């Protein structure tokens, strides 16, 4: 069934599962032709596939070449997402294959189900949560490897850096959703928060700064304030 | 002409024969139906005045033997039986004819509704869907479930319709995932027509039989079969032009014949709005489209 507030903690049990987000698979910059008409120009994209328990990210880069000569690209994006996800499952050892895959948008259910017919014991599920994974391209290192890529490319990350050395998955997921939600609501301000202190660096093998626990609390509070504020400024409250 | 005679009618019952229905009162002198047009399959069915639960009936073809109706007081239904003594069946059909205790099947000269509703239905196929080979006739009722329904308990009482499943390996070629799921031509034309049914008449026969079991018995599983076999044609970009035109006629008469008051359970909003307005064949069902909008524009 669907994944919501109520069964939120299933994500952190010991059943392997993956989130798939497809929002940044097919990306365009709309512009004007010399004749005053509008055309799109595609740029590289990503499938965002995330193990919420381990933090492992399988960033599948979608090169603009994949669209050449194809019609109905927004519909094609969802079938390409599914084809690539099934190929990832197929490539993993059986004991590493997920027991569930949770798609962050309902339009992905049928494409994936069809591509995963070979795996009937893998449950494909929607969610009722408004997760902020579209903001993953506001993370500099992820955006950079997507934009620079020259071919199809799978890149592996841990989106939690070393956090699990010190906190639980549930708490790590909560920090991550807080960060991405803030980046989504006001990227400039979110980014300004993360880097106000030039002395807190990002390790070459990490995505986010090396905060102490005390600095994470400060940071986490500052992201909460931003997300509340930008609600006022939008709704006037 | 051919005749389905009756022992008697001991319990108050509504008898329907193809698209018609009529009432018989407890122990009224009723000894069956005569002048039944030879050359078609027929259905004779029953709804007891007291338990409108369980419509039941029998599919049959008079060419395949002499059949009669006897009320069983143990099992509590009107049962179809075969008289193997041709000579002795012939005889009592006369006293029934001469005492005028048989109603006349209306051989109306301005219809073709039953021909059209059963054009491709053949007793031989019916009997492969309703498995019970000691009899030449086939029993169906409200509550019987389909092979596909039993998958998701008793299989001898099954409607063994052809399994259609749009999200199955049979339906989707590896590597054409998107293609075959948005254009089902491969599944219809190669899997079903050439593979399973062999020709479009056998397909059309199952479709028609499924619709008829849905309407006269409200068999829920049949209605799902009917809608599925329709949806598969309408979701295929490539259909033999002859099939399309014949499908328009088939559906036209099925909608024509449907009870106006039954359209809420037996018609699937999604399937028809998709077949008539979104699918590849939205422009290929002119008669069916026209009669749906004059009659049931509510559903759309
Ligand atoms: C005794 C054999 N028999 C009924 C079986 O017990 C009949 O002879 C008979 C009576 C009435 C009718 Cl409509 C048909 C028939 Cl076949
Ligand atoms: C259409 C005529 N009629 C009115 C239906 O309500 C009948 O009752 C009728 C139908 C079929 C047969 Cl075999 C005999 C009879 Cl009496």
């Amino acid at each position: 069934g669907a994944m919501n507030s109520s069964n939120y903690a299933e994500l952190f049990n010991n059943d392997i599962k993956l989130f798939v987000d497809d929002t940044n698979v097919y990306r365009v910059t709309v512009h004007k032709t010399f004749e005053g008409n509008v055309a799109t120009k595609a740029i590289n994209g990503c499938i965002f596939t995330l193990n919420p328990k381990t933090g492992h990210l399988f960033l599948k880069i979608i090169h603009t070449s994949v669209w050449a000569g194809q019609k109905r690209l927004s519909q094609l994006a969802k079938w390409k997402t599914a084809e690539e996800v099934s190929a990832l499952v197929r490539s993993l050892p059986k004991e590493e294959q997920p027991k569930q895959i949770i798609v962050t948008r309902k339009a992905m259910l049928d494409p994936l189900e069809v591509h995963m017919l070979d795996f009937p014991n893998i449950a494909i599920r929607p969610t009722e949560l408004r997760l902020p994974f579209s903001a993953a391209m506001s993370i500099d290192k992820l955006s950079d490897v997507v934009m620079k890529a020259t071919e199809p490319q799978m890149v592996l990350f841990n989106i939690y850096d070393d956090w699990l050395d010190r906190i639980s998955s549930y708490t790590a997921f909560s920090r991550l959703t807080l960060l991405l939600r803030a980046l989504k609501t006001n990227e400039e301000s979110a980014k300004m928060i993360l880097l106000s202190d030039p002395t807190i660096t990002i390790k070459s093998y990490h995505l986010w700064p090396s905060f102490t626990d005390e600095q994470w609390i400060t940071i986490e509070s500052q992201m909460r304030d931003l997300i509340l504020t930008e609600y006022g400024r939008k709704y006037n409250v | 002409m051919n005749t389905v005679p009756f022992t008697s009618a001991p319990i108050e019952v509504t008898i329907g024969i193809d698209q018609y229905s009529f009432n018989v009162k407890e122990n009224q002198p009723f000894h069956g139906i005569k002048d039944i047009p030879i050359g078609h399959v027929h259905v004779i069915h029953f709804q007891h005045a007291d338990n409108s639960s369980m419509r039941y009936g029998y599919w049959f073809d008079c060419r395949m033997g002499n059949f009669y109706i006897q009320y069983d007081p143990k099992d509590g239904l009107y049962k179809m039986m075969e008289e193997r003594d041709g000579a002795k069946f012939e005889n009592i059909v006369h006293n029934f004819k001469e005492r005028q205790m048989m109603v006349s099947y209306p051989k109306i000269d301005e219809d073709d509704t039953w021909y059209n509703l059963t054009e491709f239905v053949q007793m031989d196929k019916i009997r492969k869907i309703v498995r019970k080979d000691e009899n030449q006739f086939s029993y169906v009722d409200s509550s019987m479930t389909t092979v596909q329904e039993n998958e998701l308990s008793d299989p001898a009482h099954s409607l063994n319709y052809t399994v259609i499943n749009f999200k199955s390996r049979e339906a989707i070629r590896p590597g054409h995932e998107m293609e075959d799921f948005l254009d089902k031509s491969y599944y219809l034309n190669t899997v079903m027509l050439q593979g399973i049914f062999k020709n479009s008449s056998n397909y059309f026969g199952e479709l028609q039989f499924a619709f008829l079991n849905a309407m006269f018995f409200g068999n829920y599983g049949s209605s799902l079969q009917w809608h599925a076999m329709i949806e598969l044609i309408c979701s295929s970009a490539t259909v033999p032009k002859h099939m399309l035109d014949k499908l328009d006629e088939i559906l036209y008469y099925q909608i024509k014949t449907l009870p106006e008051q039954y359209s809420d359970i037996l018609l699937n909003e999604r399937v028809w709005n998709i077949c008539l307005y979104s699918s590849f064949q939205k422009n290929s069902l002119h008669n069916t489209e026209k009669i749906m909008e004059n009659k049931y524009p509510e559903l759309l």
